[PDB]
């Protein structure tokens, strides 16, 4: 197994869509550890997987809640009307 | 610092937490349960009072279609500027 | 500073809410 | 090549240079009350309408020096 | 301040003596009255209905800072990000082989 | 979330129930201007010019009971915070400016346009009418802001000064039995002297900014009466 | 027959799995949100109508009489035009809680019944939906009950990078 | 004589007051603080 | 003689006052009392961490991580939910029992 | 009489409640956890397997 | 008064009956009402037919005005008698307060019910024509009539101290007429002596002028339902 | 590059230009008293109007002076 | 990158600042005394409660200056 980078700088190049799905997948391994770990003990999972169960949770409720937007003649003319190609160059110029 | 931690109430007993998820689904259930009943007809003032505002705020939420993200409401951790996840 | 904060201000402004709506007209009759 | 630097502590020099601005109206209200009693001192009859002005005056001058709290409060938390 | 009396029809002075943003907008000019603002402020200003210009300017203020403005700061739209993430339309539709449920009848 | 927690009122309405049992006069109001807004006889409103006379008490004796007793060492303003106080000013002001705008008179609105006919109306007078539509709501927020910051700023002051009157007292009294002991002594004066005069500024303050925050809202409230003479 | 109380639910759940909202499920939502203004419209229009049939014969001499405030004359032609039409005729101009009843009730019932039938419409459009949004509606108006997690429970289609949740 | 109280007063002098002629004045010049 | 305030009783008066004295300010109290606790009422974790505690966070304990425990713990058991389902943990069953032996 | 009786019993009630909070009363949330309650969460959803 | 169950018995027993007297009332009242309707729509004065508007002098809100918006039918003897006049009056008061409690039963569905229970067990609100006998009538009177003494004195009160304390009267006259004007009914009060007040408050406040709380006490001392 | 830094004792520079806006009020202050003194000297009866007045403008500058007091010690011990 | 600079010398530029607040007290003072010396002699009369009131503005405005000291010594030392 293999946990995603969800670090700020990782992050900060990715779509929400990605880094929702990414969170959602660390959270499902770290959930099946912790079951694999509780049923190589014997011990009932419900006593020690709670917490990762409830991560679980609320990542697939972030995960759930957020839909891209459809592309469209609006979507469209809003974008285009805010990155000016002025804009784009000012943004590539700077370095933040 | 220590002078600032002067100014906060001094009589805080008790705290209960509730997701919101949980206890709007509880009002809608008693909303339904008391429009519910035949001798309120959907006509009435009082039934569109209790439905139509809910019905346009959710539609206008259903809608929405946002160039944007707008992180989760309920984030474990909203602190962090740099990570709106 | 709490005075600056937001994170509980629902519970807070209860008290003003309570003694405008509730302590208001004891007070007043 | 280019060098992107977030310095932390600026927010807080230039919140002090905004209450500078209180100087001017402190200083401004001192004025207005330093003449309203010369006023009532010729006028004296006439002290309800220099005391409303006064107000109106020092209400005026009060709204410029929030507007500097304002940015002050803003950079202060920025 | 004090008592404000509406004007009588006689003491309204005439449409053409009003001015515009540069001269008044007088015959062959009228239907340009509609589009000048600044003719119809002056105009509203001659006919003593000045809360033409009042009403609308406090009101939206009022609009502004009871119910636009927490409404803009908590749910308005930011300015879009640089890399777009455009929707692929490709989530919501059912599986091959799923047998939804029948539709009431 | 849901906090529970109380007020710092409870000694206070213990008392208020014991001592106001039974009827007593009232002679003495911090703003006493909310009970006589007409000065020239003949005068009369038909508004309801004398609605704010209950919630000008009430106001008044809730931030007395609050900001004058929370000189008392560890006393509690329950009710400070920024935002709980720009509520009540909001209450307060937009519901009179509500209830002046639910008249339908357009009419009360003609004085926002300041100026007269020989000045430019669009150039002029139309920004007048908009800063002065801006500036409603800036006394609006001013109000608030100010009960809010005179509060927090004279209560930092006092614990600061009474923390290094802690330090010296606590830690410098020794020097009465040595030879510098002129020096303590000063300084102790010097210190009793200051706790005097930021009780004394304290006490005077809370009182005027309450009378303040009163005056800012008759104020609004005046600002679109309209009296008519007695024929 | 009560739709809101129905599909209140369904709405609640649909903002929580937005993310499954396919674009026919959004242009039904449009619709929704432009047929509530065109009635919103058309209860002005008729409050407008009511409201100047019962006005008083001096309210619409004062409000459709001079002066002209543009003085075009086309204005003036048209008010005097309608306050004619108006004043030709006898009219009931009620006055209080006459003329409240008058304008509101009809405005009011209007309203409220193209609402409830554009909601029962909406509900029809969702159940003739062959999304999950539609199999979760005709399940809801089934069972009574909204079933969280049905879109991953029936496993509906995700996008291709997003797919790995399902490999089991 | 008991240690009753009167008709209160609100600390105001009635010699005074916006309504002092709704006191009576006894020989001494000193109005009375009740009716 | 009839007086509102002398003659009713407490509640009555209440609603007297609030309806046909000050109705305005009552319905502009509502307005905000719903917008705050539609607004301002949650706190997140990190924020309670942060500023939610007297003398601070007491990490030596993590009660926020208890109370969590005790809340899943609480919706498990009541609604009876199975947390080995694929869905919560992203593999088969028989994936779950191989991955078990493994570690 | 009435008012008498009625502030009668209300001081009675506030001398309570004050001797309560300001000698009983624990602060919630506190460090070490030896008083008051760190707080819990509440209508949680009971029987309702469908829910997840 | 105060709801009892005694009041309520009897207005539950009388109710269908009640409302069938109120139906044949009902109608009658139309047609008296369309006969002096179109009388006064006919002879009426111009400024009366076309509702003529006058508003106030302060904020500019439109208000009946006592010398153009009312007008006194000298010849309406010939079409409509006295007696149906006064069933007419009798009538809008209970058309008015049945008018309230169907717009509220309307309004809140099958939820007036307990709120009916409440209604019927008081004769303040009821039609007079829940009684069918004498006895039910004179308590119904009697209803009435404490909601008269409850409501008078504070429209009296409001009227006088603002007056009293925004104006004064010009001449001794006047003074004379406004000091009687205001006595307790145990005493009888000359009209000649109290008239000169009528013109001092038109020059003070016409009916055109009146406040809406001054509206609510006068309404309420008329048993005029205000909610 | 990315670079970020944090200065600790930038919050002093802060505080100190705070602290200069009493230079506008305590000259505020002596303007109202300059004032007063004049006015007494040609209205000596009508004494207590413009103590009572002097006093209110104190007060009014103070405010002020507390607004930016309170800045400093925010930026001084935060 | 992260830096966390601690500079030591930084409390001497608060401190500087915090001193250029008496520059307002000190005009302050002479305009209270200035004005008294006007009154004096346009009401000499009354020269005792022109003293006292001269007096209470200086007070008033030595407090500012103590609080301006007060934000001075604090940096200088912490
Ligand atoms: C789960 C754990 C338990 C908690 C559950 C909570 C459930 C919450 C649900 C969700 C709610 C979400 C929203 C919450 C928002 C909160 C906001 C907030 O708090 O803002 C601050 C704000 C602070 O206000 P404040 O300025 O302090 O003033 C309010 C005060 O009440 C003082 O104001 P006031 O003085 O103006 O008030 C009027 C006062 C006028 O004055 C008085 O009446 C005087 C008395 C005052 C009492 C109230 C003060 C309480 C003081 C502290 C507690 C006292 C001691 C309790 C001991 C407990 C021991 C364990 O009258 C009353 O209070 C009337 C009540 C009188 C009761 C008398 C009972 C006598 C019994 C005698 C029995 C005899 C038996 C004999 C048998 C013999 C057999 C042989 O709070 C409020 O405004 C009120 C918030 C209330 C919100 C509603 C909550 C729901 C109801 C919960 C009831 C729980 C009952 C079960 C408990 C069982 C024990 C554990
Ligand atoms: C009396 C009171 C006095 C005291 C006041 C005291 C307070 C201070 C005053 C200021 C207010 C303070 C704020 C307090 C909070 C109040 C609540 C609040 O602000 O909520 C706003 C809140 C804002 O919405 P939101 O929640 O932020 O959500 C945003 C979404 O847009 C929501 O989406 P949605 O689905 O709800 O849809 C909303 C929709 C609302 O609109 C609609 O649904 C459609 C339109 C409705 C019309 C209503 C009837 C109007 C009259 C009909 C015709 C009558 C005459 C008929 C006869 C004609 C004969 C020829 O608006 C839009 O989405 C905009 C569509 C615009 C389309 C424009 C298309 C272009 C062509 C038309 C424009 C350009 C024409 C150029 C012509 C050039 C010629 C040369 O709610 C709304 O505004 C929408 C719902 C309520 C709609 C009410 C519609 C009626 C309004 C009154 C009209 C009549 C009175 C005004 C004129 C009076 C003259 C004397
Ligand atoms: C659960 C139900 C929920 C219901 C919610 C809806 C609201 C409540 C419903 C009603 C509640 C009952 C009480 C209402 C108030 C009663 C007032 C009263 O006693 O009037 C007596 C009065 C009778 O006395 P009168 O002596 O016969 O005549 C009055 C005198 O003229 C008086 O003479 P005067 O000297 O006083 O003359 C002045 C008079 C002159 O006016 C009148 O008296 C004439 C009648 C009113 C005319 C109104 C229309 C004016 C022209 C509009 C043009 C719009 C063009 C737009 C084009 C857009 C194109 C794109 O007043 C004015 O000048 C006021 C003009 C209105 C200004 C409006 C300003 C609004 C500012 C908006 C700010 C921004 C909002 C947010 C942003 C929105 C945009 C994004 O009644 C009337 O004349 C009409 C009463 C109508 C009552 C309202 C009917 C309600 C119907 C509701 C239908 C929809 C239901 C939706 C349900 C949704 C689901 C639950
Ligand atoms: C099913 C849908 C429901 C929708 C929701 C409704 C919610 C409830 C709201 C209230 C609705 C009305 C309730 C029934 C009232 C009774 C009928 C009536 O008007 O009685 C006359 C009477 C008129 O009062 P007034 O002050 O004498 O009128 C002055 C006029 O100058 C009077 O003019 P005048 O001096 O020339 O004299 C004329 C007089 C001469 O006549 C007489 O003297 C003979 C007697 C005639 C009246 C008899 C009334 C009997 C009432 C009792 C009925 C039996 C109850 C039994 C209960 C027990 C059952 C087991 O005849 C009249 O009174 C005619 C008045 C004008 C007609 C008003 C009706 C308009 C609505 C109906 C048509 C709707 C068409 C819809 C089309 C849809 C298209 C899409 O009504 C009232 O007492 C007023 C209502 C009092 C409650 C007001 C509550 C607030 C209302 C706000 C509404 C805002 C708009 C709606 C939206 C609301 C959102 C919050
Ligand atoms: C079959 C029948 C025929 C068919 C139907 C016909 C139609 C019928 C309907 C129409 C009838 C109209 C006439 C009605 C007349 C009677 C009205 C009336 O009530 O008179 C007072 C009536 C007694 O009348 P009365 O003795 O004859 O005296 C009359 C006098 O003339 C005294 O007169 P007054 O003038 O002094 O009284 C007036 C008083 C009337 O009020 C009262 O007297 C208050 C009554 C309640 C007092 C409660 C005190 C006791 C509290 C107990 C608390 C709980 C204790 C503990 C319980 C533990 C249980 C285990 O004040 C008012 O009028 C105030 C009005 C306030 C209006 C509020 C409007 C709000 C609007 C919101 C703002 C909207 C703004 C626009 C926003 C727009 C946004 C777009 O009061 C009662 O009988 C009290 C009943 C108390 C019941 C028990 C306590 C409540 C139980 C609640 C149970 C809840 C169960 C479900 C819980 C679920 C939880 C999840
Ligand atoms: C408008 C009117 C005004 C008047 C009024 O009504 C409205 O205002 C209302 C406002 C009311 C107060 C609101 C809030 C409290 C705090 C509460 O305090 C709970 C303390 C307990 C909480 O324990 C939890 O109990 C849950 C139970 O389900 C469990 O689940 C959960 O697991 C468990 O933690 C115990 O705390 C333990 O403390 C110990 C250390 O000390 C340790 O053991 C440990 O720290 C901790 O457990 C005690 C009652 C009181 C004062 C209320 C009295 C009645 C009122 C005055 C009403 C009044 C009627
Ligand atoms: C650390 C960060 C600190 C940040 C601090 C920021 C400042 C916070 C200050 C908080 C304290 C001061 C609050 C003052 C009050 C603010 C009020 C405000 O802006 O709230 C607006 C908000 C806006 O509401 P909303 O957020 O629900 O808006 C919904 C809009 N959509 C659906 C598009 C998202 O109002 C409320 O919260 C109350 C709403 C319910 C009450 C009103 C219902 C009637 C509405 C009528 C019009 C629409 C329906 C049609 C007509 C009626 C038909 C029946």
């Amino acid at each position: 197994f293999h946990f995603h980078d969800v670090s700020n700088d990782a992050i900060k190049g990715m779509p929400p869509s990605e880094a929702l799905h990414k969170h959602l997948e660390n959270a499902q391994l770290a959930h099946r550890i912790c079951l694999a770990k509780a049923l190589k003990a014997g011990e009932p999972p419900v006593e020690k997987c709670a917490l990762t169960w409830g991560e679980v949770l609320i990542r697939y409720q972030a995960w759930s809640e957020y839909r891209p937007p459809f592309q469209d003649s609006v979507a469209q003319a809003k974008y285009k009307k805010y990155w000016s190609k002025k804009r784009q160059e000012e943004d590539d110029k700077n370095p933040f | 610092s220590n002078p600032a931690d002067h100014f906060r109430p001094n009589l805080k007993a008790l705290t209960l937490y509730a997701e919101r998820q949980h206890y709007v689904d509880r009002w809608l259930h008693v909303k339904e349960r008391w429009l519910a009943p035949w001798y309120l007809p959907w006509w009435s003032p009082l039934f569109q009072l209790g439905t139509w505002y809910s019905q346009r705020s959710r539609n206008l939420f259903l809608v929405e279609n946002h160039l944007s993200y707008r992180p989760y409401k309920f984030r474990r951790n909203d602190e962090d500027r740099n990570n709106p996840y | 500073l709490e005075p600056m904060s937001t994170w509980y201000l629902a519970s807070w402004a209860m008290v003003w809410y309570y003694a405008f709506f509730f302590w208001m007209p004891m007070v007043w009759t | 090549s280019t060098v992107a630097i977030s310095v932390q502590g600026l927010h807080y020099v230039g919140t002090g240079l905004a209450a500078i601005a209180l100087a001017g109206v402190g200083l401004g209200i001192g004025t207005i009350f330093g003449n309203l009693l010369v006023a009532c001192a010729r006028q004296p009859n006439l002290t309800k309408m220099l005391f409303n002005y006064a107000i109106l005056g020092f209400a005026l001058t009060e709204a410029i020096g929030l507007f500097a709290l304002m940015l002050a409060f803003l950079m202060l938390f920025s | 301040g004090e008592l404000f009396v509406r004007p009588k029809l006689e003491e309204i002075p005439p449409a053409d003596q009003c001015r515009g943003f540069f001269g008044p907008l007088n015959d062959s000019l009228k239907f340009l009255r509609l589009l000048d603002i600044k003719w119809m402020m002056n105009r509203a200003v001659a006919m003593r209905r000045e809360y033409l210009i009042a009403t609308p300017t406090l009101f939206t203020f009022i609009w502004m800072f009871t119910w636009k403005g927490a409404v803009i700061y908590f749910w308005g739209d930011r300015a879009p990000p640089r890399r777009m993430d455009w929707n692929t339309e490709e989530t919501g539709r059912l599986p091959l082989g799923f047998k939804p449920t029948p539709a009431p009848l | 979330m849901f906090l529970f927690f109380f007020c710092d009122l409870f000694w206070l309405r213990l008392l208020l129930c014991m001592y106001y049992c039974v009827w007593s006069r009232l002679c003495f109001i911090v703003y006493f201007n909310c009970l006589m807004l007409i000065f020239d006889f003949l005068l009369f409103c038909l508004f309801d010019l004398y609605l704010f006379v209950g919630l000008c008490l009430f106001l008044l004796l809730w931030f007395m009971l609050f900001n004058l007793y929370s000189l008392i060492l560890y006393y509690c303003i329950t009710y400070l915070n920024l935002y709980l106080l720009f509520c009540i000013v909001f209450l307060l002001y937009i519901a009179f400016l509500f209830l002046f705008c639910f008249l339908c008179d357009f009419f009360l609105f003609n004085n926002l346009l300041v100026g007269d006919s020989f000045m430019d109306v669009f150039f002029i007078r139309f920004l007048l009418c908009f800063l002065e539509c801006f500036s409603l709501l800036c006394r609006c927020l001013s109000t608030f802001l100010r009960l809010f910051c005179n509060l927090l700023s004279s209560h930092f002051l006092l614990l600061m000064f009474f923390d290094f009157f802690y330090f010296i007292f606590v830690f410098f009294f020794y020097g009465v039995f040595c030879y510098w002991f002129i020096l303590f002594i000063f300084v102790f004066c010097f210190c009793l002297l200051f706790y005097v005069f930021l009780y004394l500024l304290d006490l005077f303050a809370a009182i005027l900014q309450l009378f303040i925050f009163c005056n800012m809202i008759l104020q609004l409230i005046m600002d679109f009466l309209l009296f008519l003479l007695f024929v | 027959t009560k739709y809101e109380l129905k599909m209140q639910y369904f709405d609640e759940w649909m903002i929580r799995w937005r993310k499954f909202q396919t674009e026919s499920d959004w242009e039904i939502e449009k619709g929704r949100q432009w047929w509530r203004r065109f009635n919103m419209a058309v209860s002005g229009a008729l409050f407008c109508g009511l409201v100047l049939y019962t006005s008083g014969t001096a309210t619409l001499k004062r409000q459709y009489g001079l002066p002209h405030f543009f003085d075009i004359g086309v204005d003036g032609q048209a008010k005097e035009t309608m306050l004619k039409t108006l004043t030709s005729r006898w009219r009931y101009t009620p006055q209080g809680y006459g003329r409240v009843l008058i304008t509101g009730v009809p405005t009011y019932i209007l309203f409220v019944t193209l609402e409830h039938y554009r909601e029962r419409r909406r509900m029809q459009q969702y159940l003739q939906q062959n999304t999950v949004f539609g199999e979760q509606m005709r399940r809801l108006l089934s069972t009574g009950k909204i079933e969280e997690y049905l879109p991953v429970n029936i496993k509906a289609t995700l996008p291709a990078s997003q797919q790995a949740i399902y490999n089991y | 004589v008991g240690n009753g109280p009167t008709f209160s007063t609100g600390g105001e002098c009635m010699n005074t007051c916006d309504i002092q002629n709704a006191f009576p004045m006894n020989d001494r010049g000193v109005r009375s603080s009740s009716p | 003689v009839y007086t509102r305030w002398k003659c009713d009783r407490l509640p009555v008066f209440q609603l007297k006052l609030f309806t046909q004295e000050y109705p305005m300010h009552a319905a502009v109290g509502i307005f905000t009392i719903i917008f705050l606790w539609k607004h301002m009422s949650h706190c997140s974790e990190e924020t309670e961490r942060k500023y939610g505690w007297w003398a601070g966070y007491p990490y030596w304990r993590d009660p926020i991580a208890r109370r969590n425990e005790t809340k899943y713990k609480q919706m498990i058991i009541n609604n009876d939910v199975d947390i080995t389902h694929p869905k919560w943990t992203g593999c088969s069953v028989e994936q779950l029992e191989e991955l078990s032996r493994v570690v | 009489e009435i008012q008498s009786r009625k502030k009668y019993f209300q001081t009675l009630g506030y001398l309570v409640a004050f001797i309560y909070l300001y000698f009983l009363m624990p602060k919630e949330k506190s460090f070490s956890g030896l008083s008051g309650p760190d707080g819990h969460w509440i209508m949680l959803p009971k029987g309702r397997p469908e829910l997840f | 008064m105060q709801g009892s169950w005694s009041v309520l018995k009897k207005n539950c027993s009388n109710f269908f009956p009640g409302l069938l007297a109120f139906a044949q009332q009902t109608q009658e009242a139309y047609g008296i009402w369309l006969r002096i309707y179109n009388r006064q729509q006919k002879y009426g004065p111009t400024d009366f037919v076309e509702q003529s508007e006058t508003f106030s002098p302060d904020y500019h809100k439109r208000f009946h005005s006592q010398d153009k918006n009312m007008w006194v039918d000298k010849e309406l003897c010939t079409e409509v008698s006295q007696k149906e006049v006064a069933r007419l009056m009798t009538y809008k008061l209970d058309m008015w307060r049945m008018a309230h409690c169907a717009g509220a039963l309307l309004a809140t569905g099958g939820y007036a019910i307990p709120f009916g229970l409440f209604w019927l067990a008081n004769d303040t609100w009821v039609p007079s024509s829940f009684n069918l006998t004498g006895e039910e009538l004179r308590a119904w009177r009697e209803a009435q009539d404490l909601y008269r003494y409850r409501s008078a004195p504070s429209y009296l009160t409001d009227t006088k101290w603002h007056f009293d304390f925004h104006a004064y009267p010009w001449n001794e006259t006047q003074e004379r007429a406004w000091d009687d004007l205001f006595e307790k009914n145990d005493v009888r009060r000359d009209p000649k002596v109290v008239r000169p007040a009528a013109e001092m408050y038109d020059g003070f406040i016409k009916f055109e002028l009146i406040r809406r709380k001054s509206l609510r006490h006068l309404c309420r001392s008329m048993n005029i339902p205000t909610f």
